């Protein structure tokens, strides 16, 4: 089984990478490992847990269970090609492989389901695996072998409109577009939240609610925001339930900048103890502080430094050293006036700034094809 | 004999270094030689033009026509003729004798 | 800047083209 | 092939960017602003 | 400390030679600091009076004072150090950019359409 | 007696086996096709020399109990190598002395019986004229001596047998190395023995007469043959001349030699290397980093990368020499990560503003750049780390008084906050003016670099660099064009009965 | 909300208003360009790398 | 001296003859491609002088090298075969090429589309498969 | 090291220079290869002990510089102490010079020795049929047939 597959995951990341979190997780993720005749995937997680000696006998008990459901396949293999429905074996472990996706590792998984790939002449199997393979080249985080059924995927939707195999293939690609820092197309993929489903994945729809506006307070600017997610019955119902996201969201679109760094905090502290987002967190809120600075900033231009400690954010320093590490940092177009306190900006054109990023691609990938010219020819 | 060993041995450097410079003659005058044969093919292509259709190809360069005539046949292309503005049922030109691709 | 830089991807491709004509050639022929 | 004569003996790059400018800087920065509240 | 900026530090070493006198060295030291200063009392130095820039060398008033300002401009004024700064003659030309890349375009069609 | 009868008897055949077939079809080839008709350009048996160095670099590990390589040494030694009447009975000879080592004991070769395995060139008409039979036949036994280097009492049985390779060496030095690839196949050899022969020198002996020896070998090279000895007598020579170098550099900067224009794609990038170093220890750094740069892109696709260690160390000591500064651990190792763990860390503090923050690094891992041999060059980085400071901060502030950068970047001292500054409008890394009187350093709001020459001098690099290297893929593009014989018209007889049909549709 | 562009001063109110698209068309359709041909570079390992 | 004097010419001169040599063997077959290239363009004009070629369609075979072939319009003809068709090769309701002075088989072109598959193709019916199956298991 | 004795005035230090510019001649070739060239300083000037030795090492040193009409004008001008040896591998680096120019000149010498003829030194026609002397007395005759041909006299 691969439905709640994922929570396995998120609290192998819960057990390993909080030091000190680490006490629950391996409580409930024992709960659901040594139940459901899991076998494989924890003795390098038992390495990092705890020493469990005695669990032997729990894995041989089910080792055992493993060779009960293994030799009635084995008991299945004979009468299923005895009279031929349609090859009955690979339709026995068509349902039990992905039991032994879930048991065993990934390659009786994988020959069994490249195998079975050739057995239903129609895709609706074919697809379904091909969401399994999705699903576990996540977990393994296999990201070559994604790319590989992701476009074998999306190459069987276009007979058919399968929109329940395509917008469910959207949520893949948003939750790998935000498993990258690819946050533009994450939201974009991230575009509908109707068609979107009560998951197995996301079994609450508004953790899914909270990830598509997380995303989309960088993926997308003013106007958007000013018509999107402002104005969204769909989207405004669920964070209805929400009373700190939805504060966070009109603390930025209602210029309440002060307690938005509060809730910027907090929610920047819970995705530092987030799977998924750990890997970005602090390049989620760096993108976030210049984005505000950003959009006060770029109102006036003999606003003064002082100005914004009371308004904006506490800490005068704090503001110095920040903006400074900013402009320092070639980005938030200003120019900071110091010893008569007071913050000057200027609009620059859509010439060197574009320029920049094309004298870097021009540069990358003359490095790629000098390198590959290297490569062949000795 | 070693007197002849190295005379002898330029002699073939006196009469190696004019044949890169023969070919080095030859390498231009095939071009300006080539373009006058280049446009010289479309005599054939001038007035009097039957129409057939294209119905497909055997092979690279050859295919099979259907004459406005009616009767069908196997047919030559000329070669300068982009390939790739085909495959339909395109409205092809033939000659009225030779009976080929024009 | 945009029609030189492709200018040598396209004969580093047609490169490709000939070593595919002289690897399996060699050893094909003899 | 492969031999070296011997004389002598994404996931992680736009995460190096933000160790590139944020190397060592308020890497918790939680209670600074509360620690800021009296002081400003 | 004569590669960076560091000046008084130089004028510290010169308050200390601990090995022996490295006298006649330290004279053509000397010497490297006053063309040096000589040389970068011509920058964006807006006015100074007869105090600063004085005493950061080694001269406070003698003549060498007219030394170098007659030597240089930096003219002896009513405690005056005159700023003159023009940097406005040489920049924008077309011309030469029309000399030299005139040459460079032909430089890129010959290895672009001639073989060779 | 049964580990040892069940476990010893097949490392004997096994390798026997590949020895049969490696250097027994390499001395069957390399003879006949070197000293024999020709070995071309395109040479076999140079690179199959190649193969038959790195297979036996990894080949040989024990002390050779049942005579596994020991053995191999009294049967490979006895042999004429003559002609076909002679070496037919050769061929019997791979084989009677396995009948040795099966049935009998051989001569254990452990560390005192090499003299008995060495005057053999006198031994049952052994020449030295087939050199390609003799150096070959020299290195092959020279080189498992030094490839464990086991440094007990082998150092004279090394260096005796490097005399007698020095015998067949300066008779080749000397004696008919013309149109046989006499010099040219004993340079292989020749800078494979300077290998071995080098390390000993480094572990035991002194350096500074094959110093001497080397000139006179690099005085004839380029004279009678003009490839590889133009190569690899530089980097062999540079080796230590870098440990122990002072102003000899610019005798490599007026060498004709540094061009051999061919060096089998590795002592090229290496060399490229060792005079890559050369410019950045003698201070022309943009110049340097290029062929850094160049010496790096030209190593193969192996894993045992301690030179790659250390040029990829080294090619960003100089950036960081001049400002740029990319990132380095893009492909990060298990043998590049311990090893960039301090240096990751010192570039860490170079793209910081901070000052002291290089002293934290310094007393860190100062004994480890002494370690690296570079602390020398580490030690001038702070007059970057203060134009780092400078660029920053006059990027970032415009108006801001020169009695707060001085504390900011620790400077300790406000009263040459002015002096660092005025060289940095000497160096011209800012433009505008300091208040010297008032306190506060004002800068203008330069802008609009589009529309100067620059951007068009930053494309101009670039533009005739891709055409050069379409160009180089055309030149390289002139290499499968071959078979290409007949250019058959139409045909002879179709044309024939195309006159007779023809001459049939005219008379109709 | 970006409906009009400007600046506003607050020592008395002053509104430099100003327009201009300076360049949109050229450089970013002549960037995405260079993101296709990487990625057929990356396919070219798969029919040169791993072949010859 | 003459040793070490004249002998240090051959050594030399050589090496100019192995890499010019090299440079001519490139440069002779470089010019040879394009002269195949010219000779071969210049024949067209004289080969598509030539007239055009039959189609027909083979019913079936007979003795001596001789074959039943039909034309669209017109009627069928008994012909012989060239020297480089085989008879077994030679299919029953194929399409075949044709010269037309003499008819002679020339070549053997791609099949015919079977009468089955144009038939199905003029029906379409609508092909299905069990997963688009609604409640019919048992009668499955 | 010995490079830096070149201001002493008494030339007894030069010639102790040159009793070292000789022998050793490999290892400082790197050290003064371009550097220094007093060599004709010396050689001119007189405080003569030193010149018909001055350009033998000078005809040394920029061998390998190449420089083949720089040691041949100083192989010339060299005297009585260079030519004196042939057992070494000097010999043939210097007729492989002075017998090639000698009968590359002789070409010319072949067109036009009338008029404008060049100041063929007594060495460099005298080491020609000294060498043809060698071939004469070496027992080689289908060489010494070719060498008559090649000075074209």
């Amino acid at each position: 089984p691969k439905n709640p597959d994922l929570r396995i995951a998120q609290l192998r990341f819960l057990l390993s990478l909080p030091e000190h979190r680490g006490d629950a997780a391996v409580r409930d993720e024992l709960m659901a490992a040594v139940r459901d005749n899991n076998m494989a995937p924890y003795y390098e997680a038992l390495c990092k847990s705890l020493d469990w000696q005695i669990d032997v006998d729990l894995l041989n008990k089910m080792k055992k269970a493993n060779e009960d459901e293994l030799k009635r396949l084995d008991e299945e293999l004979e009468d299923a090609e005895k009279n031929l429905g349609e090859s009955e074996i690979r339709d026995a472990m068509m349902a039990k492989a992905e039991y032994l996706c879930r048991i065993g590792d990934k390659e009786g998984a994988l020959t069994a389901f490249r195998k079975t790939y050739d057995k239903t002449v129609a895709l609706g199997h074919r697809l379904d695996i091909v969401f399994y393979l999705l699903r576990i080249g996540l977990f393994y985080m296999d990201n070559d072998l994604i790319t590989r059924n992701t476009e074998k995927a999306k190459s069987l939707i276009e007979e058919g409109g399968d929109w329940d195999r395509r917008n469910r293939l959207k949520v893949y690609q948003g939750l790998y577009c935000v498993a990258i820092r690819d946050f533009k197309q994450a939201a974009e993929l991230f575009l509908d939240t109707v068609s979107t489903f009560t998951s197995y994945e996301l079994m609450d729809y508004k953790t899914f609610v909270t990830y598509t506006v997380y995303v989309s307070m960088i993926a997308l600017e003013r106007p958007d925001l000013r018509e999107k997610v402002i104005k969204g019955a769909e989207i405004l119902e669920v964070l209805h339930s929400l009373p700190a996201v939805r504060q966070y969201l009109f603390s930025l679109y209602e210029c309440r900048y002060s307690v938005f760094f509060q809730s910027l905090a907090v929610v920047e502290q819970e995705m530092k103890k987030d799977w998924l987002f750990a890997p970005h967190y602090r390049y989620y809120v760096r993108e976030m502080r210049i984005h505000a600075y950003s959009q006060l900033l770029e109102s006036y231009r003999s606003l003064t430094l002082g100005y914004m400690a009371e308004a904006f954010g506490v800490g005068v320093e704090f503001i110095d050293q920040e903006l400074s590490r900013f402009i320092a940092a070639g980005r938030l177009h200003c120019k900071i006036d110091k010893v008569n306190e007071i913050v000057e900006t200027n609009r620059p054109d859509s010439k060197n700034w574009q320029y920049q990023e094309t004298i870097k691609k021009g540069d990358l990938l003359l490095n790629r094809v000098q390198k590959l010219s290297r490569v062949i020819n000795m | 004999d070693l007197y002849s060993r190295y005379k002898k041995l330029q002699q073939e450097l006196e009469f190696l270094e004019v044949q890169e410079e023969y070919i080095k003659d030859e390498q231009k005058n095939l071009k300006k030689e080539f373009l006058h044969a280049q446009e010289e093919v479309k005599r054939i292509q001038s007035i009097p033009l039957v129409i057939g259709q294209f119905l497909e190809a055997v092979d690279q360069n050859t295919a099979i026509v259907g004459s406005t005539t009616g009767s069908n046949y196997y047919v030559r292309i000329l070669s300068t003729i982009d390939r790739e503005l085909l495959k339909p049922n395109a409205s092809v030109a033939l000659h009225k004798h030779s009976n080929a691709l024009v | 800047y945009l029609a030189s830089l492709i200018r040598s991807v396209v004969a580093l491709h047609n490169l490709i083209n000939n070593k595919i004509a002289n690897r399996d050639a060699e050893k094909k022929e003899g | 092939m492969s031999e070296k004569k011997q004389p002598v003996d994404e996931d992680n790059w736009d995460d190096d960017n933000v160790e590139d400018d944020f190397s060592n800087q308020l890497r918790a920065e939680l209670e600074k602003h509360g620690y800021k509240m009296e002081t400003s | 400390y004569l590669m960076e900026g560091s000046y008084n530090k130089v004028f510290l070493a010169k308050g200390n030679i601990p090995a022996e006198s490295y006298t006649f060295f330290i004279d053509i030291l000397l010497d490297t600091i006053r063309d040096e200063i000589a040389g970068c009392i011509e920058k964006a130095y807006e006015k100074i009076l007869f105090t600063e820039a004085t005493r950061i060398l080694f001269f406070n008033t003698p003549k060498k004072m007219t030394d170098y300002a007659k030597k240089r401009g930096w003219v002896l004024g009513p405690n005056n150090y005159y700023s003159f700064a023009s940097q406005q003659q040489k920049p924008e030309d077309t011309t030469i950019p029309s000399t030299e890349l005139a040459k460079q375009v032909i430089e890129y069609a010959r290895q672009l359409e001639m073989i060779v | 007696p049964p580990g040892g009868g069940e476990q010893e008897p097949p490392p004997p055949p096994a390798p026997q086996d590949v020895e049969m077939k490696e250097e027994a079809a390499t001395g069957g080839g390399s003879t006949g096709e070197a000293d024999g008709k020709t070995a071309a350009a395109a040479a076999e048996h140079s690179q199959r020399e190649l193969d038959t160095v790195t297979l036996e670099d990894i080949k040989e590990h024990v002390k050779q109990l049942e005579k596994a390589v020991s053995g191999k040494e009294p049967r490979f030694v006895l042999r004429a190598l003559r002609m076909l009447p002679s070496t037919s009975r050769r061929l019997n000879h791979y084989v009677l002395y396995k009948a040795v080592q099966g049935f009998f004991t051989s001569n254990n070769a452990t560390r005192d019986f090499l003299l008995p395995f060495l005057e053999e060139p006198m031994d049952t008409e052994a020449d030295l004229q087939f050199r390609p039979r003799t150096g070959k036949a020299a290195s092959t036994p020279l080189l498992p001596e030094v490839e464990a280097y086991l440094q007990l009492l082998v150092v004279i049985f090394m260096m005796n047998s490097k005399r007698y390779k020095e015998a067949q060496k300066i008779s080749d030095d000397l004696m008919q190395k013309i149109s046989t690839q006499n010099r040219r196949a004993l340079d292989l050899v020749a800078a494979k023995c300077y290998y071995y022969h080098a390390r000993v020198y480094e572990f035991l002996d002194k350096l500074d007469v094959v110093r001497s020896f080397l000139h006179a070998r690099l005085r004839t090279a380029t004279l009678r043959h003009d490839a590889d000895g133009q190569a690899t007598l530089l980097n062999l020579l540079l080796r230590n001349y870098l440990h122990y170098s002072l102003y000899d550099q610019a005798e490599k900067l007026v060498s004709k030699s540094v061009f051999p224009e061919q060096a089998n794609n590795n002592e090229w990038a290496r060399y490229l290397y060792y005079t890559g170093r050369i410019k950045a220890i003698q201070l022309e750094y943009s110049e340097a980093r290029r062929t850094m740069t160049n010496a790096l892109r030209k190593a193969p696709q192996h894993t045992a990368v301690g030179f790659k260690q250390t040029v990829h160390k080294l090619l960003i000591v100089v950036e960081l020499l001049l400002g740029e500064i990319p990132d380095r651990l893009q492909f990060r190792q298990p043998s590049l990560k311990r090893s960039l763990m301090p240096y990751f860390l010192l570039t860490q503090a170079v793209r910081t503003g901070n000052l002291a923050k290089f002293n934290q690094v310094l007393d860190q891992f100062g004994e480890k750049f002494q370690a690296d041999g570079t602390y020398t060059l580490i030690i001038r980085l702070r007059h970057n780390v203060i134009k780092t400071g400078v660029r920053m901060i006059s990027l970032s502030y415009s108006r801001i008084s020169l009695a707060d950068i001085a504390q900011k970047l620790q400077l300790d001292s406000p009263e040459d906050a002015e002096f660092i500054v005025a060289k940095a409008i000497r160096d011209g890394v800012i433009e505008a003016s300091i208040n010297h009187e008032k306190g506060y350093v004002q800068s203008k709001e330069m802008i609009d670099i589009y529309s100067t020459r620059e951007p068009q001098l930053a494309f101009h690099q670039r533009i005739s660099f891709c055409l050069d290297i379409h160009n180089m893929s055309v030149k390289a593009m002139r290499f499968p064009p071959k078979s290409y014989n007949k250019d058959l018209e139409s045909a002879e007889e179709r044309r024939e009965r195309e006159q007779q049909d023809l001459e049939f549709a005219k008379e109709m | 909300d970006k409906k009009f562009h400007g600046i506003l001063d607050q020592g008395e109110g002053v509104l430099i208003i100003f327009d201009e698209p300076p360049v949109d068309k050229t450089y970013e359709a002549a960037l995405e360009t260079i993101q296709n041909m990487s990625k057929v570079v990356d396919s070219l390992y798969n029919k040169a790398k791993k072949l010859t | 001296g003459l040793r070490q004097y004249y002998l240090s010419k051959i050594e030399e001169l050589q090496l100019i003859v192995n890499d010019k040599s090299q440079n001519l063997r490139r440069l002779q077959a470089q010019r040879n491609e394009l002269n195949a290239k010219v000779r071969l363009l210049r024949e067209e004009l004289q080969l598509l002088q030539e007239q055009g070629s039959y189609v027909g369609e083979v019913v079936r075979a007979m003795d001596k090298k001789k074959v039943l072939v039909k034309v669209h319009p017109e009627g069928k003809f008994v012909v012989d075969v060239d020297k480089n068709i085989d008879i077994n090769d030679v299919t029953p309701n194929c399409r075949v090429a044709l010269r037309n002075d003499s008819y002679t088989l020339h070549k053997i072109l791609p099949n015919k589309v079977d009468p089955l598959v144009s038939l199905m193709m003029v029906e379409k019916v609508p092909d299905s498969t069990y997963e688009m199956i609604g409640g019919l298991d048992k009668q499955i | 090291g010995i490079i830096s004795l070149l201001d002493e005035d008494e030339p007894q230090l030069k010639e102790f220079a040159l009793h070292k510019l000789n022998a050793v001649v490999n290892d400082f070739w790197a050290e003064i290869s371009e550097s220094v060239d007093k060599i004709e300083v010396l050689y001119e000037d007189e405080g003569f002990r030193s010149r018909q030795f001055a350009a033998l090492v000078a005809s040394k040193v920029f061998y390998h510089l190449g420089a083949f009409e720089e040691s041949l004008n100083y192989a010339l001008g060299a005297g009585d102490l260079f030519n004196v040896n042939d057992n070494s591998e000097y010999v043939e680096t210097i007729i492989a010079k002075c017998i090639d120019h000698y009968t590359k000149q002789c070409v010319e010498n072949a067109d036009l020795p009338e008029g404008e003829k060049k100041p063929i030194d007594q060495r460099l026609e005298g080491i020609v049929n000294k060498m043809f002397q060698r071939c004469l007395d070496d027992h080689k005759y289908k060489q010494a047939i070719g060498i008559a041909l090649e000075t074209r006299r």
